């Protein structure tokens, strides 16, 4: 549902560097492939993970039946 | 309809349509139109079931009613034929044969 | 407390046949929430 | 889990397909090794499944309310000396707990029959349990005392040996083993594949369109791109299998997007750079019966004795009127009988 | 194997087939009754001699353990007194079982198949030369399983229905048992003269389809080739694997097969001088030419039914299974693939 | 025509002598078939 | 001391022994391809190499023949044992490597 | 053959070494043993992980099974030497005591924080704790673990891995059980980030390739993978360790007659990473021990 | 069927006839004449069906 | 020794020869053909 | 015709077993 832990070819831990690859996509206007490279996504499958991510997870968050 | 292209590097919108028309043909075909022999088998065994090779060689039903005097004419079994005429391969082999 | 109005998310509890419905908002549509319980769970 | 696919339809942004995922970018391998993955077949790597790989969930909903009919029916627990076990897979409100575990025979809902003087019970039927997710309970237009409720189920549906997958391509394969992550070929990159499927599944096919997706894939996530695949953007003169197969070269992998690997097993290279890459794969619906149903003895019928139709009840196989004949045929009076 | 039939545990545990107890079988009748109705092997119920049921059920070790050295006991009733008691015992591997897949259309739709148990599977498991019979395929398609019930009947799915005895069809005179997919594209691939084999290597593929213990050993040795090439190097061809694996299996009282047969090759891909269009068996050896479709897949005077005349539907249908290890064998360490250069 | 075919044997006093398979099905008799052609005996001594 | 991490079947063994094959559970290729190798490194072994029944079940079978020295047993051993006085040695060379960087 | 002709000639050289991972060679081995040091140091070289996971309460979006599978995954950092195992036969009870397991508990409620920038987005100032990281897993220690573990407490490797989302109202609780174990079963117990080995490529030029010919060739392959001379002009290999087999090289025809891309069956370039419990140069020692210890186990088993 | 419960008597041949009202009559265990078929408390009527 | 053995009931056989390869009669390709031709 | 037009900036992402990506 939201970002996988470890990676899916290795298991390289991964749920972690999301956080950090919207500031850097954001902030250092970086682009996609020099981000998931300072990040320490070397081999493409655990690239893959993030690069491809749906935080779709936010759009649950709006449906919180605790609220008016 | 000709083809001036391929698989490999491209076809184009036009032939892509034409296309369609043809690999939708087979699926028209045998899917609107399927009528299944269940009777035909049925109308077969279910009258020649009993029919059988008796140990006098001969081809009855159950009922004793002959309809054949010999299975092939010759009561040769359809599997044991192969290599009947094979005479080549025979004579090779002829002291493992026997 | 064992209930929740699911339009209002006032939290409630009601009595022997009470008011099937939210004392606040009357949207007579609910939901009882998720008492703090155990289930047994193992990661694969 | 959901991903953006790597190799995209342009179109695909226009129509706001990220707002509703569907797919998961996947690591592909073309190649014929386990033996296991012949007919149109294909493998998945186990140490993926349980990494998490397409994981998926089902969700069934049921509804209660004894009207079928003046009330009678009421909710919760009578005074009536009941049964007891009841009160751990159900609250005092006769509606059970959030998140409970329940398999075929469980309770789910406890009331009194003012005209039985009984309290009893709606089990749960589904040949497979379920955790409890959702309390839907509903009043009718004001007071009309509860009667009608419902709520919704949790059901695991880890990938198992079964369940279809297939990309974009009418690639239709179902999943005959699971091979475990060790005994997997691995890369000379240093990479266990996650998916496995036969290039002999391939030839009779015709779906090339698969072989692009591939180095198309593997490359723009190694450079931090979304290929655009829209149709007809090449021609006969630009062909994919260089304008990508370049970016695989610029990258410092293989052109034809050939990568060198090793059996798991024996640990040497292997014969050739077996070519491999990315695909978006999607994960089918439990669109299988599986539900295999094996017949010992039970259920049978009145007039007949046979035993009837059944799987959930233990139906017995029918023998039906084709397979009479086929046993008639070899001479086996016995097995007939 | 291709006359084997896969064995999900979470069956076998269910079907039951009523063995008549006696000394022969004494021995195991009782493990297995020990081990009651939810351990492979063993039961879940005993008849009497008066017909009454006994489910070992809701049993444990004791009760069992008791009920058990009670097998052969007499009888307490003078006119049942020839009958004895039977276990309803799980259906072990030295069992048959009846395979069909509707419609069944010709008889080789609903064969017999010999058991074994495989643990861990959800799902039958099917040798892959046999889709030629019942027409499988492998894509959510599903197939009946049927136990035999008295021994007259299990005889008859041994030996007159079963698996082999259907090599060839009634409709012609064809085979309907070959091989597919991997196999064929593997095979050749093994048997060409650019295939060279070490000691190491040779002995190993060798063993990892042969195997010693199974149904075929012929002398309890397996036998060797000398190699074809000497110094500076000892290296043996992939066309030498064939003739030692058809060596080790022939009976060792008959002559070395002798064949006279073509492939699906052209003399042309091959290159100059190349004569692997031609086949040519001699003596229980491969001296030229490929191994293809038309050899060992449903191909009429093809290796595969050349064998089974000389030999019979046994030493031949087997001959396929091992290979069918060796080939799956020989890919697992070379492989197969096909990327843009081809 | 199931009834009709029924109305001929009543209204002939027909004897089916249970020959044909489809007539021994009904009543369970092996059937003419392969392993139903010939029949069984044992070799018993100490009969005289 | 267990006793059926190892059995001998006894079907394809011939009774002088230079002829033998074993089945042994919880144990795959990785022992397999590794032992099968230091047989072969024995002068004795005439035929060796390892089989898998089926990788659905632990198995691991392994063939050894041998000319008539030592029979099969010995042979196993003698590789058996120089497997772990080998990758022994490897420990000590990698020791050594990481001692002094 | 001799054992001691071997241990005379075996030699192995470490590249580079580090705390997440390391690389090196081992030279005159059989590709047959390697393979096996592979398969061992992924799947039979024990570890932590957490295995059963009770639910106290969870009333986020994240569904239960799927935040136990999750957290089951994530790394332990705790040094697998200091527990033991677990009996398989014992009931759930007495399977599980002090010096046996390992627990971890997680209590998170999160609420909405009425001080936020009237005009944000971002959920950390919005909301109280609505993220949870990795950060947040509790070590809870049970008796024999109060001096066990009293100098190195049990943490996540990797602290900001994100594990749950939740906006107000939200909270979850719940300990969970943690053992040890190896990757043959569940790829949890997996102490690597992967590592594998790769056959170190032989490049062999057969002729003399001098002049312009030597910068053409030398940019066929990556960079100083192919030195040029000086005077001779010719090319020739700097560190066959550098080549990605990209093959490129057999592309342009005038080449793809002038050298051969082959093997050395004898050198293997090893490379492991690590999840972060052991150290790798560890990972290594137990793996070259744990076949050694396989054997042995055989040495002295009796026949049927 | 098991076994070891064998009989060696069995059909030959099978007939097709009229019922005469003798037969029937006199095999006839009971005659109905009644259409309801139970009480009013959940019993076999008397000639019921 | 290549006899057919007394018993075998070809007539069934026979009609299995029949219904079977009537199945690859599903397409067309002058007179009557395929699946009707059988039917007359 | 446009032809497909290749993105730029195209780097080396991969390199050999245990090497770090300075080496260029
Ligand atoms: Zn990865
Ligand atoms: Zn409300």
């Amino acid at each position: 549902m939201i970002v996988p832990v470890r990676c899916f070819s290795c298991g390289k831990v991964v749920g972690d560097k999301w956080e950090s690859y919207l500031n850097l996509l954001q902030e250092d206007e970086l682009d996609e492939g020099t981000a998931l490279s300072r990040l320490g996504l070397k081999r493409y499958c655990c690239r893959r993970m993030i690069l491809t991510h749906v935080d779709l997870i936010e759009k649950f968050l709006r449906y919180n039946p605790l609220e008016k | 309809g000709y083809v001036k292209g391929r698989f490999y590097s491209g076809i184009k919108p036009q032939e892509y349509y034409f296309h369609c028309m043809a690999g939708r043909e087979g699926l028209i075909d045998t899917a609107v139109k399927t009528s299944r022999s269940g009777y035909l088998q049925r109308c077969l065994t279910k009258q020649l079931e009993g029919v059988h090779v008796s140990y006098d060689n001969s081809i009855r039903d159950a009922d004793g009613t002959l309809v054949q005097f010999m299975y092939g004419g010759d009561a040769i079994d359809i599997t044991k034929e192969s290599h009947m005429t094979q005479f080549e391969f025979c004579l090779d082999n002829y002291y493992a044969l026997l | 407390l064992k209930y929740i109005c699911a339009e209002c998310s006032s939290k409630l509890s009601l009595s022997r046949t009470d008011a099937v419905r939210c004392k606040d908002c009357g949207h007579r549509i609910l939901l009882k929430a998720r008492t703090k319980r155990l289930v047994q769970f193992e990661a694969r | 889990t959901g991903q953006t696919p790597i190799v995209k339809a342009n179109l695909y942004d226009d129509y706001g397909m990220d707002n509703f995922p569907n797919g998961f970018n996947a690591v592909v391998a073309v190649i014929s090794y386990t033996g296991y993955d012949m007919d149109d077949a294909m493998i998945i790597n186990k140490s993926a499944d349980e990494r998490g790989f397409g994981y998926g969930t089902m969700y069934k909903t049921e509804k209660v309310d004894l009207a079928l009919n003046p009330i009678t029916q009421h909710f919760g627990f009578g005074n009536d000396e009941w049964p007891k076990e009841w009160l751990e897979k159900l609250d005092e409100d006769g509606l059970p707990y959030i998140g409970t575990y329940v398999e075929e025979g469980d309770p789910i809902c406890a009331y009194f029959d003012d005209t039985l003087n009984k309290t009893k019970i709606k089990t749960y039927h589904s040949s497979e349990p379920a955790y409890i997710e959702e309390v839907n309970l509903i009043g009718d237009e004001k007071f009309q005392e509860l009667q009608t409720v419902s709520i919704k189920y949790r059901i695991r549906r880890t990938p198992q040996i079964g369940d279809k997958f297939s990309s974009r391509h009418g690639q239709k394969g179902v999943c005959s083993r699971k091979w475990p992550t060790i005994d997997m070929p691995f890369s000379e990159t240093g990479i266990q594949p996650d998916i496995i499927i036969n290039p002999h599944a391939f030839p009779s096919r015709m779906t090339i369109g698969m072989f692009v997706e591939s180095l198309a894939g593997k490359a723009g996530a190694l450079h931090g791109i979304a290929q655009d695949s829209t149709p007809w953007i090449f021609n006969e003169d630009d062909t994919p299998a260089d304008y990508f197969g370049e970016q695989l070269a610029k990258a410092g992998y293989n052109y034809h997007g050939n990568e060198p690997m090793y059996s798991g097993a024996t640990g040497e290279e292997l014969r050739a750079d077996i070519y491999v890459g990315v695909v978006y794969y999607q994960r089918l619906r439990h669109m299988v019966n599986d539900k295999f149903q094996v017949r010992s003895t039970g259920p049978v019928n009145s007039l007949t004795m046979q035993p009837v139709k059944g799987r959930k009840r233990h139906g017995g196989i029918r023998v039906g009127e084709m397979e009479r004949d086929a046993l008639i045929g070899h001479g086996t009076s016995f097995l007939l009988q | 194997e291709t006359n084997e039939i896969g064995v999900p545990p979470v069956f076998a545990v269910k079907l039951t087939y009523p063995e008549p107890v006696t000394a022969y079988n004494i021995a195991e009748l009782r493990q297995a009754v020990i081990n009651g109705p939810d351990k492979w092997p063993g039961a879940t119920q005993i008849q009497n001699e008066d017909g009454s049921l006994v489910s070992l059920i809701g049993m444990s070790v004791e009760q069992r353990k008791a009920l058990a050295n009670q097998l052969l006991t007499p009888s307490s009733n003078v006119s049942t007194h020839t009958l004895n008691k039977k276990v309803y015992r799980h259906i072990k591997n030295r069992d048959v079982v009846l395979m069909n897949r509707q419609p069944t259309l010709h008889k080789a739709s609903m064969m017999g198949h010999k058991v074994r148990v495989l643990p861990n599977e959800k799902t039958l498991r099917l040798h892959y030369a046999n889709t030629g019979a019942y027409n499988a395929d492998f894509d959510g398609d599903e197939m009946n399983m049927h136990f035999p019930q008295n021994e007259n009947a299990r005889a008859e799915a041994l030996n007159l229905a079963n698996t082999d005895s259907q090599y060839l069809t009634p409709t012609s005179g064809s085979p309907v048992r070959g091989l597919i997919q991997d196999h064929i594209s593997a095979g050749v691939w093994l048997t060409s003269k650019d295939s060279f084999f070490t000691r190491e290597q040779y002995q190993q593929y060798i063993y990892g389809c042969i195997r010693p213990e199974d149904g075929h050993t012929t002398r309890s040795k397996i036998v060797t080739l000398p190699p074809t090439i000497f110094k500076p190097y000892p290296l043996w061809t992939g066309k030498q694997i064939i003739t030692t694996v058809l060596l080790n299996v022939t009976p060792p009282d008959m002559p070395g097969i002798n064949l006279i047969s073509k492939n699906k090759i052209k003399n042309e891909y091959w290159g100059k001088g190349s004569l692997e269009n031609e086949v040519l068996f001699k003596d229980g050896a491969l001296l030229c030419g490929i191994l293809d479709k038309s050899q060992y897949g449903a191909s009429k005077y093809g290796i595969v039914h050349s064998l089974h005349e000389v030999y019979g539907p046994e030493v031949a249908a087997k001959v396929l299974s091992v290979l069918g290890r060796l080939f799956t064998n020989y890919i697992t360490a070379t492989a197969f693939t096909c990327g843009m250069d081809d | 025509t199931t009834c009709q075919f029924l109305t001929k044997a009543v209204l002939d006093n027909e004897r089916e002598q249970l020959d044909s398979p489809s007539a021994r099905i009904v009543v369970g008799k092996l059937n003419n078939v392969g392993t139903g052609s010939f029949d069984v005996l044992a070799k018993v001594p100490n009969a005289a | 001391p267990d006793r059926e991490k190892i059995k001998l079947l006894t079907q394809a063994t011939s009774e002088d022994g230079t002829s033998a094959s074993f089945q042994i559970v919880e144990e795959d290729h990785t022992l397999g391809n590794a032992l099968r190798y230091v047989i072969m490194k024995n002068p004795d072994v005439e035929f060796c190499g390892y089989s898998i029944p089926h990788p659905s079940e632990n198995l691991l079978n392994i063939r050894i023949q041998t000319y008539g020295e030592t029979t099969a047993v010995d042979a196993l051993q003698k590789g058996l044992k120089d497997l772990m006085d080998l990758c022994d040695v490897v420990e000590s060379k990698f020791t050594e490597k990481i001692k002094s960087m | 053959w001799n054992v001691e002709k071997f241990k005379k000639d075996f030699e192995v050289n470490i590249s580079s070494l580090d705390a997440r991972e390391a690389n090196f060679d081992l030279i005159n081995i059989d590709t047959s043993i390697a393979n096996a040091f592979r398969r061992i140091m992924i799947s039979e070289v024990p570890s932590v992980a957490a295995e059963y996971v009770y639910f106290f309460n969870n009333t986020s979006v994240i569904q239960d099974e799927v935040l136990a599978h999750r957290i089951g995954l994530v790394p332990l950092k705790v040094d697998p030497d200091m527990l033991t195992w677990v009996d398989s036969n014992l009931p759930d009870d007495e399977k599980f005591t002090d010096e046996n397991t390992i627990v971890l508990s997680l209590n998170v409620k999160c609420t909405r924080n009425p001080d936020a920038p009237k005009g944000s987005t971002d959920p950390k100032e919005l909301y109280n704790n609505a993220h949870v990281y990795a950060r947040d897993l509790k070590f809870e220690p049970q008796g024999r673990q109060s001096t066990t573990f009293a100098d190195c407490p049990v943490v996540p490797a990797d602290p900001d891995i994100l594990l749950a989302k939740l906006r107000p109202g939200q909270e979850i609780s719940l300990k969970a059980h943690c053992i040890l174990g190896i990757g043959g079963d569940h790829a949890k117990f997996s102490p690597v980030s992967t590592a594998s080995y790769r056959l170190l490529p032989q490049i062999n030029i057969l002729q003399p390739i001098k002049g312009e010919s030597a910068r053409r060739f030398q940019k066929c392959f990556p960079p100083g993978v192919i030195g040029i001379d000086e005077g001779s002009d010719e090319a020739y290999v700097k560190d066959a360790r550098k080549d990605t087999v990209s093959r490129e090289v057999l592309r342009y025809e005038e080449f793809a007659d002038k050298v051969k891309l082959g093997r050395v069956r004898n050198h293997f370039i090893f490379n492991v990473e690590s999840a972060g419990a052991m150290t790798p140069e560890e990972i290594f020692f137990k793996s070259v021990r744990i076949l050694k210890n396989k054997a042995e186990y055989l040495k002295n088993c009796p026949i049927t | 069927m098991d076994i070891s419960k064998p009989v060696g008597s069995e059909i030959t041949s099978v007939d097709f006839g009229i019922l005469t009202a003798k037969e029937i009559r006199n095999l006839s265990a009971k005659q109905i004449t009644n259409p309801t078929v139970l009480d009013n408390l959940g019993h076999p009527v008397s000639g019921g069906l | 020794r290549s006899l057919i053995n007394p018993g075998e009931a070809v007539g069934i056989i026979a009609s299995q020869s029949v219904g079977e390869p009537s199945t690859q009669m599903t397409l067309n390709t002058n007179v009557t053909l395929g699946i009707p031709r059988l039917r007359e | 015709r446009k032809d497909v037009p290749k993105v730029e900036g195209l780097k080396l992402e991969h390199f050999a077993t245990g090497y770090d990506a300075e080496d260029f």
